[PDB]
């Protein structure tokens, strides 16, 4: 999708626990994940502890990219959800789209995407760090 | 005689600890009725402490200022009995069990099943190549000179530098 | 009928097939091994019955049958004592002086000059002297003949049989379903009534009938083959009445409640016997009466068969207050479906037990000449401080395994656990708080001590002569208990023990058991001890915790109860695991347990053990030194382990030579300990592949692939290393200081 | 933040991919191997380091390498 | 103490102690610029082994020393 | 003893010229990590991967080598 | 004479550690392999496993035997 | 080469350099490793076989 987010999503219903994010995430960075329930059921959140997860639609804030990937890979391997999307709402209001970026999920190829730090040739041939001594770059 | 060591038979300080050995053991001794087991455990003990130190007297060690004997490792032939026959009797030992290691090895690779042959050992063909083990100096020089013994050095794994 | 046997007949064939496959029981395994850590995954995985089965009915058959035969190897423990006793003892001759002869049962085979281990100890014999205490145990049952103790053995080789036999029966012939094992109120009823409380009830009346009178005849000077045989005094109402003249009455006082009749051999006197410096034995079979009454009404508590008991998930269940949600709801199906939280709770509780016994068979001397058998209750008690300290780490270890593996969201939702879960971030702060404050106060005070000693300030330092702290919740502790025989303790005679104050217990010349005195070395030494305890709990804590996520790995659960990291990313995720939380609380255990021996050893060598003369004159072992050197670091160092190494570092020579060997040989293991616990694997894989490539040369390549151990594995081999050099060579210095004194 | 290459030896099995916790590899094609796709890292600042990637890769010596570099408050995994 | 326990145990300890002390009140007004983090594996290893030879020479030299000084022989 | 105590010695030497030759001269690389040269003379590890990598570089051989100096010169 | 022996001993320990640390730090970002195309240094790092080898043999043969010896008498 | 020969590695970086393999499969394409040859030790990640390029291989044994 673009870098919009409803705010008024209904969110997990959970008691309160002492895993959520702390000072700088209201003050440096963000995140939240998306996704489409069909039934309401009990997930284990990444920062300790049950919740409920509504039927429906759901939003969740977390604290680091990791947490929500973590989350969605809970929801992929257990009961099927694959629709979800994961942000990164800045402490200006400002949000950016991350996972299924093109739409579609990494492992699956897709056309359109560039290759970015492919090398090419095999690693047992990269230079030598003599001769990049002085230079300020590096042998990768 | 060698770095100003005395012989262990001419060595006072030698039946100085020949005396004190004997004397704790009858000292030992005095608190057992005689017949009983014990007494004659401990009679054992000293007689087989009397026989150690004329052993150790006749067998013509050298004994330092402190009445201990001192092994001679220098290779002399009148202290052979000390380190150097030792070390023959080893080396042949020490070769007979890694020769048999070494071709339980190579039979082991030359089968089906390497692996399983060296977590449940095939028996009859490790007793035959430990006992055929005997002639190690001969096999191996044999397979030395044939070729058999080394890999050429461009066959085995090496790390890239 | 709810509860009832079900069972499945011959479900596994015995068969020596799969003992010729190893690995069998696994399904990475059993494809056959490629490098050398398929052996060592084989010997870690042998006993983890959840990664092989995902049955929970095999793998409770699999447990009841392992239980039989741990069951038969204890029996053969037994046995083993028992026939040393009979054959290879002095216990007669121990039993005509239990004061001037040693206890020993175990001699050693002349063949190198090792029968100077076989020392005098007393009798005519000789051997290496016993610490066991079995001596003592025995001359409490009335054991006196040496041919009781072979049919004691005999009987323990047949039980060990019938336990082998029944361990095979029960997962080849008859092995019990699910539902079997399930059964908790009725496994509750059957434990607490016919083992606890019939248990008590047998031994009690073993002893009123046995025990009574055999050490009531050998305390009045009897010499023991002049005493009436155990068959003998079974039957024999006119015997029994000469000994304790209320068997004449017989049974019918217990019957027509007239039990005030029964006070001959049924008693509260309470404190210790003077003949042999043990409690009464009447006090003892009184005891087991009342636990044996007990415990069979506790027995008749839940609910089986029939209409009457309780359900233990209604009483769970109706526990729940404001402040906790749901309550204890949905622990009766963790602990009814998982064998992992039974071992987190019933571990703990056995650790704890152990420690406890510790703590009360040293005040509290229960068998007879054994409290003037100081070797024996140094080891009895270093002994079950160990047990108790390597079980209350299992409890955390398998409480982090539970909560990896068996836990489940949707059962636990809003209940006890899921609420510990929700805030254990504050649980682990404010414990972190506690242990730097106690860590801070109780060390910091030692090493103010140290500084203002070695400054030549001794008037500002923290000891009775200077600024004081003294225990006074102790002291008051002791004085109710000193006062409570007539006041709290009315129909008592004297103290429950004299360590609470009292009157000095001397056994020809020797100390029993005499009055011990608090002061600011023990509070000091107190506040370590709960310092130390207060570690170990917030290592394991936090490993339980956070075994299945965290901030820093919010996916810890899907990596698995034990693995060595996340690799080296944000910033580095080196033992992260629950299984390194118990492998680092292990050593904190390992210091706890060491500081709390240490603290006993050097408090009864100085204030409790010694000898007494004429007119009452009381010298210690060491003087009365625990007082003023207990409050540095420097006289810890000084004045007991220089100070009491003497006879370790001397027993060259004599019979106690093989503890100066254990001393060396348990510092090079402790020492050997350290290069796998500071290393790492892949400077060790680097230098296998420089001995691969000779071995490659030479055509000796084993077809098994040489590995260096494993992360996980090289930190377990590290610290049984370690824990093995520190535990033998404490066991060899305390073993060789408290014979030799 | 850290630099991830993929070099030439891929075979494009999607073990990588799948085993990122941080969504930094993706899936470009290609036409060097018969499975006509190649590995790559667009997102190297989302990079944290664990070498989940090193691991999963079945290539004899590793075509994607993961080598650290700068650390910022990403590729330290920081909540606060 | 370094040498033998390693950085994830330290990093969990840390991230609980920055919770706390972002969570107390009057204390949380105070701070920090640098968010404290553990200690890395090289920094680790660097710190243990420099506290293992500093100990190892400062448990040396006063015996070396004042044996001889003690015994004048 | 000033024999076994001279054994003793050359064992010390010798295990710790076996670190530091060992060290110095897989600094380059070696079959757990060919590529040795590229991640510098100080690094943590290569991950948990193929086996596991701790103390894998030329600093961790310094560091292990430290140990056996202090040890032979005691 | 006990504090200068030992002062210098510990110090010899020091450098001679730190000259092999170097000379693996001259091998990890100085050391050439093009210039010194069969060199003296290069034929060091072609048989470096036979060299880590024999140090391995040596410093076990004599850890083996020295406390062999030692714990025989003690 | 063919399929079925056996071959020795002379890729530097590999596991199994100056080691005997025996090739399983050549692919006939674009691929830059088409050789796949399968080895009796498996490297440290238990991975039994690679993908090999021509010039990578020098050739031991004919089918
Ligand atoms: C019979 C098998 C065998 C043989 C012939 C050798 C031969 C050799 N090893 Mg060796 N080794 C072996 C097994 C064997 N090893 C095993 C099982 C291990 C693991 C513990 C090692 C660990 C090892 C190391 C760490 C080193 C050597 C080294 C060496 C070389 C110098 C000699 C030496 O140090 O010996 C010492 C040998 C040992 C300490 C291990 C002996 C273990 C037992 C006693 C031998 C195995 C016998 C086997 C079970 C017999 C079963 C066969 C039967 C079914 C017929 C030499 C090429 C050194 C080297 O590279 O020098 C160039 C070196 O540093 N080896
Ligand atoms: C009154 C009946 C009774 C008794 C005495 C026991 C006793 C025992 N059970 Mg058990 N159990 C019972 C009913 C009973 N159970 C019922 C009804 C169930 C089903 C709900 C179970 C299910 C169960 C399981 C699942 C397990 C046990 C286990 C155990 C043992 C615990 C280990 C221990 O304390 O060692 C104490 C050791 C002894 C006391 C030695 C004596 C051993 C014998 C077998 C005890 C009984 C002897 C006999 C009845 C008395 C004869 C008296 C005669 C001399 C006059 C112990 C032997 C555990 C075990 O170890 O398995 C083997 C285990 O895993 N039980
Ligand atoms: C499991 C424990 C146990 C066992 C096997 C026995 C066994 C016995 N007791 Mg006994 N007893 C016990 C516990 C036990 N007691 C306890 C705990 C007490 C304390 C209250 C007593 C107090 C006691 C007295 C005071 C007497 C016995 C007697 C007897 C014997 C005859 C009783 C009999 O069978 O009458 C038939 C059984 C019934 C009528 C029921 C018999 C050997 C008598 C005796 O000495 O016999 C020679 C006797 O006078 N018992
Ligand atoms: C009631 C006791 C009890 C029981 C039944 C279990 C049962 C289990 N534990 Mg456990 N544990 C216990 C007590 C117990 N533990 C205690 C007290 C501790 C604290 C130290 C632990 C710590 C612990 C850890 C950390 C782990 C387990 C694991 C396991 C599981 C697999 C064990 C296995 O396959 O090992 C097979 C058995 C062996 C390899 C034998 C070990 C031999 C020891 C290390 C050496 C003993 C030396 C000896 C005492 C003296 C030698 C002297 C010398 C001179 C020769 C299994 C369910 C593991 C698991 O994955 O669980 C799912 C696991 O990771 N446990
Ligand atoms: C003698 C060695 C030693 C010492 C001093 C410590 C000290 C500590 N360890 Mg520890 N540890 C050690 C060995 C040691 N460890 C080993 C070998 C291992 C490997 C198994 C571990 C594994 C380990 C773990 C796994 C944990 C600890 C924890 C702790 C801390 C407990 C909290 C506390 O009371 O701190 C207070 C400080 C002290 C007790 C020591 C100093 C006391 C001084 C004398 C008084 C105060 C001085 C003051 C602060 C400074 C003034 C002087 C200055 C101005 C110059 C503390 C820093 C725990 C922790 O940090 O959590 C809270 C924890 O979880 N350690
Ligand atoms: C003439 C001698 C000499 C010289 C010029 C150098 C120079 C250098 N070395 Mg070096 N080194 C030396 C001797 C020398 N070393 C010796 C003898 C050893 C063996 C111990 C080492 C081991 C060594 C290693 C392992 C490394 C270097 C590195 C370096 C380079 C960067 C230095 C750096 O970052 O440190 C900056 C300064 C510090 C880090 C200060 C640390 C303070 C130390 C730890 C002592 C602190 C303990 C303190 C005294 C305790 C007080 C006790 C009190 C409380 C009682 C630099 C070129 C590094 C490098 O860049 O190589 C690629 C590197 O990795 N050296
Ligand atoms: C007292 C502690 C101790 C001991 C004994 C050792 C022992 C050893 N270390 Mg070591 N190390 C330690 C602490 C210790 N380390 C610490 C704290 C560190 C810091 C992390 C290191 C770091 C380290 C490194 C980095 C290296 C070693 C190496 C070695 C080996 C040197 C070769 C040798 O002496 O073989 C002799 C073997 C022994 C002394 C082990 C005991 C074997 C048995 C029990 C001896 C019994 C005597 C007699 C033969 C019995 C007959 C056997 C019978 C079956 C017939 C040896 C296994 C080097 C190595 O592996 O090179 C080959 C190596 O590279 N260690
Ligand atoms: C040492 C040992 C041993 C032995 C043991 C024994 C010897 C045991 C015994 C045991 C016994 C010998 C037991 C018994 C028991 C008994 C009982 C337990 C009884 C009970 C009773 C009752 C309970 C009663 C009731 C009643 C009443 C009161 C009323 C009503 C009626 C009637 C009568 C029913 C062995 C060898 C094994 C091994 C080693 C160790
Ligand atoms: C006259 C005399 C004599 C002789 C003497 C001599 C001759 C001696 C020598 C000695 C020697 C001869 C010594 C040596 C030593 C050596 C060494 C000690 C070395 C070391 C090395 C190193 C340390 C290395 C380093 C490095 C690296 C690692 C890499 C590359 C670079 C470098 C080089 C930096 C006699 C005895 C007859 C007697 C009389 C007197
Ligand atoms: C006269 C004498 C002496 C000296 C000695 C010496 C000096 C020696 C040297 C020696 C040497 C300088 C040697 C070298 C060598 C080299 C080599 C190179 C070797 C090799 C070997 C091998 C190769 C083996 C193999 C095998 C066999 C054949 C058997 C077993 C198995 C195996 C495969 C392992 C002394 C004074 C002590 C004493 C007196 C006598
Ligand atoms: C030495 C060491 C190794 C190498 C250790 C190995 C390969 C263990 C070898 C096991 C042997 C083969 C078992 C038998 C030992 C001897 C053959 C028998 C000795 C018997 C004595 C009682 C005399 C590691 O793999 C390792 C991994 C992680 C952290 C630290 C370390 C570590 O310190
Ligand atoms: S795991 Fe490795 S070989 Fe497979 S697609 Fe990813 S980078 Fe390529
Ligand atoms: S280091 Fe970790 S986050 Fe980065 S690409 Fe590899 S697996 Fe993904
Ligand atoms: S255990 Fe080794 S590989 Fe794992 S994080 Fe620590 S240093 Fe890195």
């Amino acid at each position: 999708t673009s870098d919009v987010l409803n705010l008024q999503i209904p969110t997990p219903t959970f008691g309160g626990s002492t895993g959520g994010w702390l000072r700088a995430a209201e003050i440096e960075e963000k995140y939240a994940i998306t996704w489409t329930s069909k039934k309401e059921q009990i997930f284990e959140m990444p920062t300790s502890g049950a919740a409920i997860m509504q039927k429906g639609e759901n939003l969740l804030y977390l604290a680091k990219k990791e947490q929500c990937l973590a989350l969605s890979t809970q929801l992929r391997t257990l009961f099927k959800i694959s629709d979800y999307k994961i942000y990164r709402i800045f402490p200006n209001s400002e949000v950016q789209y991350l996972h299924p970026k093109d739409g579609v999920f990494p492992e699956k190829l897709n056309e359109g995407r560039i290759g970015v730090g492919n090398v090419g040739y095999s690693i047992g041939k990269n230079p030598n760090p003599v001769n990049v001594k002085f230079t300020g770059k590096n042998t990768f | 005689d060698v770095s100003g060591l005395t012989p262990c038979k001419d060595s006072a300080v030698f039946k100085k600890r020949l005396d004190g050995s004997v004397k704790k053991l009858q000292a030992r001794l005095a608190n057992y009725t005689e017949g009983t087991p014990a007494y004659l455990a401990l009679e054992q003990q000293i007689d087989q402490t009397k026989a150690r130190f004329a052993k150790y007297g006749d067998k013509g060690l050298l004994c330092g200022a402190d009445g201990l004997p001192h092994l001679i490792a220098d290779g002399r032939p009148d202290h052979a009995g000390e380190f150097v026959i030792p070390a023959f009797g080893f080396l042949y030992i020490a070769g007979w069990i890694g020769w048999a290691g070494r071709s339980y090895l190579q039979f082991s690779k030359k089968t089906d099943k390497p692996n399983e042959n060296e977590i449940i050992i095939n028996v009859p063909v490790a007793l035959g190549m430990m006992s055929g083990a005997f002639l190690w100096p001969l096999a191996a020089w044999k397979e030395l000179i044939n070729g058999q013994l080394l890999v050429p050095g461009d066959e085995v794994t090496v790390s890239p530098r | 009928s709810k509860v009832r046997v079900i069972v499945d007949k011959d479900p596994v064939a015995t068969s020596f097939e799969k003992w010729a496959q190893p690995g069998h029981f696994s399904r990475t395994l059993a494809k056959g091994p490629k490098t050398t850590t398929w052996i060592w995954n084989l010997h870690a995985d042998a006993h983890d019955f959840d990664s092989q089965t995902s049955s929970l009915e095999d793998i409770s058959r699999k447990i009841f049958s392992a239980h039989f035969g741990q069951l038969a190897i204890i029996f053969l423990w037994v046995s083993q004592a028992y026939f040393h006793g009979a054959r290879f003892s002095n216990y007669s001759a121990w039993l005509l002086n239990p004061t001037s002869i040693k206890p020993s049962a175990q001699v050693v085979w002349p063949v190198v000059g090792q029968e100077i281990l076989n020392g005098d100890v007393g009798g005519g014999f000789s051997g290496v002297q016993i610490t066991s205490g079995v001596f003592q145990m025995w001359r409490a049952s009335g054991i006196t003949n040496e041919t009781e103790l072979y049919w004691t053995a005999m009987g323990g080789l047949m039980m060990s049989a019938l336990m082998v036999f029944a361990g095979w029966f029960h997962y080849h012939k008859a092995a019990p379903k699910l539902e079997w094992f399930q059964n908790v109120e009725s496994m509750m009823n059957h434990h607490l009534a016919g083992l606890l409380g019939l248990g008590c009830l047998s031994w009690s009346g073993h002893q009123i009938h046995i025990s009574l009178p055999i050490n009531k005849l050998l305390d009045a000077g009897v010499a023991p083959q002049e005493i009436p045989l155990p068959h003998e005094l079974l039957f024999n109402q006119d015997l029994m009445a000469q000994l304790y003249p209320s068997f004449k009455k017989g049974l019918l006082p217990f019957f027509t409640l007239n039990w005030g009749e029964y006070s001959d051999f049924l008693t509260f006197k309470g404190g210790l016997n003077p003949i042999t410096g043990s409690l009464w034995l009447s006090d003892t079979a009184h005891h087991h009466l009342a636990l044996a009454v007990l415990f069979i009404f506790a027995g008749h508590m839940y609910r089986t068969n029939w209409g009457i008991g309780h359900s233990m998930k209604e009483i769970l269940e109706a526990h729940k207050g404001p402040l906790t949600g749901e309550g204890h709801k949905g622990l009766y199906e963790i602990l009814t479906t998982s064998w992992h939280a039974q071992l987190a709770i019933n571990l703990a509780m056995m650790g704890s037990l152990s420690i406890i016994v510790a703590h009360h068979m040293y005040a509290m001397p229960p068998y007879p000449y054994i409290a003037v058998d100081y070797p024996t209750q140094l080891s009895l008690f270093t002994h079950h401080m160990w047990i108790g300290g390597f079980c209350v780490c299992g409890a955390a270890a398998h409480g982090a395994i539970f909560m990896v593996r068996d836990y489940s969201p949707v059962q636990s939702y809003n209940n006890l656990l899921d609420r510990v879960l929700r805030h254990r971030d504050a649980i682990i702060s404010h414990l972190n708080w506690v242990c730097i404050f106690l860590g801070t106060h109780s060390f910091g005070l030692y090493i103010h001590n140290d500084t203002m000693r070695a400054l030549g300030r001794p008037q500002d330092m923290f000891s009775d002569k200077a600024i004081q702290l003294q225990p006074i919740f102790a002291k008051w502790v002791q004085s109710l208990h000193t006062l409570a025989p007539g006041n709290t303790a009315p129909n008592s005679l004297a103290t429950a023990s004299y360590a609470f104050g009292g009157d000095v217990v001397a056994v020809n010349g020797k100390i029993a058991m005499m009055p011990i005195q608090l002061g600011t070395a023990d509070f000091l030494v107190h506040h370590i001890h709960a310092f130390t305890i207060h570690v170990t709990v917030l290592i394991l804590l936090k490993g339980v915790l956070f075994a299945r996520s965290s901030r820093l790995i919010p996916d810890k659960a899907n990596l698995g109860f034990r693995f060595p990291c996340d690799g080296p990313g944000r910033g580095g995720t080196c033992q992260v695991s629950a299984w390194d939380h118990i492998f680092l609380g292990l050593f904190w255990m390992y210091n706890c347990i060491s500081v709390v021996i240490f603290h006993f050893s050097w408090k009864m060598q100085s204030d409790v053990w010694g000898t007494i003369s004429e007119k009452g004159k009381i010298t210690h072992i060491t003087g009365g030194n625990f007082a003023n050197s207990a409050l540095t670091i420097n006289g810890w160092l000084r004045d007991f382990l220089w100070s009491q190494a003497s006879q370790v570092i001397q027993s060259y020579g004599s019979a106690l030579s093989a503890y100066g060997i254990i001393f060396l040989g348990a510092h090079f293991i402790w020492a050997f300990s350290l290069m796998f616990l500071f290393s790492g694997r892949g400077y060790w894989q680097e230098l296998i592949e420089s001995v691969v490539w000779a071995h490659n040369k030479l055509k000796l390549a084993p077809a098994i692939q040489p590995r260096a151990l494993s992360i996980t594995q090289g930190r377990a081999v590290g610290l049984a290393h370690y824990l093995l050099g520190g535990i033998g060579t404490t066991w060899s210095f305390f073993l060789a200081r408290i014979i030799s004194v | 933040s850290h630099s991830v290459r993929v070099y030439d030896t891929c075979i494009g099995c999607t073990q990588c991919v799948r085993a990122c916790p941080c969504d930094v590899l993706e899936m470009v094609p290609w036409d060097g191997c018969k499975a006509g796709q190649i590995a790559s890292a667009p997102r190297a600042e989302d990079c944290i380091g664990c070498k989940r990637c090193e691991t999963a890769c079945p290539t004899d010596f590793l075509s994607v390498r993961v080598y650290l570099g700068s650390e910022t408050t990403r590729s330290l995994g920081l909540t606060y | 103490m370094f040498l033998i326990s390693w950085r994830g145990y330290w990093q969990e300890l840390i991230e609980t102690l920055v919770w706390a002390h972002e969570r107390t009140p009057i204390a949380n007004l105070v701070k920090w610029r640098d968010k404290p983090v553990a200690l890395s594996i090289v920094q680790a290893r660097l710190v243990g082994l420099a506290h293992f030879t500093v100990g190892f020479i400062f448990t040396f030299a006063p015996f070396v020393i004042a044996s001889t000084t003690g015994k004048f022989a | 003893g000033d024999f076994l105590v001279h054994h003793a010695i050359a064992l010390g030497l010798h295990t710790t010229t076996l670190i530091l030759v060992k060290g110095a001269l897989d600094a380059r690389g070696s079959k757990l990590m060919p590529d040795k040269k590229d991640f510098g003379y100080s690094f943590p590890c290569d991950g948990p991967g193929r086996g596991g990598t701790c103390d894998i570089s030329a600093w961790d051989a310094f560091y292990l080598a430290m140990f056996w100096m202090l040890n032979t010169i005691s | 004479q006990a504090a200068l022996y030992t002062h210098h001993q510990y110090i010899a320990g020091f450098l001679m550690v730190g000259a092999f640390a170097h000379g693996a730090i001259f091998f990890v970002r100085d050391y050439d392999p093009e210039v010194n195309k069969d060199n003296v240094l290069a034929r060091m790092l072609q048989h470096k496993e036979a060299i880590i080898s024999h140090l391995s043999w040596v410093s076990l043969f004599l850890g083996f035997h020295t406390l062999g010896l030692y714990i025989h008498n003690d | 080469i063919e399929r079925g020969s056996k071959v020795r590695v002379l890729r530097p970086e590999s596991y199994w350099f100056q080691e005997c393999g025996s090739v399983a499969t050549i692919a006939k394409g674009g691929d830059r490793y088409p050789v796949v040859v399968r080895f009796e030790k498996v490297n440290y990640p238990g991975v039994a076989p690679n993908n090999f390029a021509l010039d990578e291989l020098g050739e031991v044994e004919a089918p």
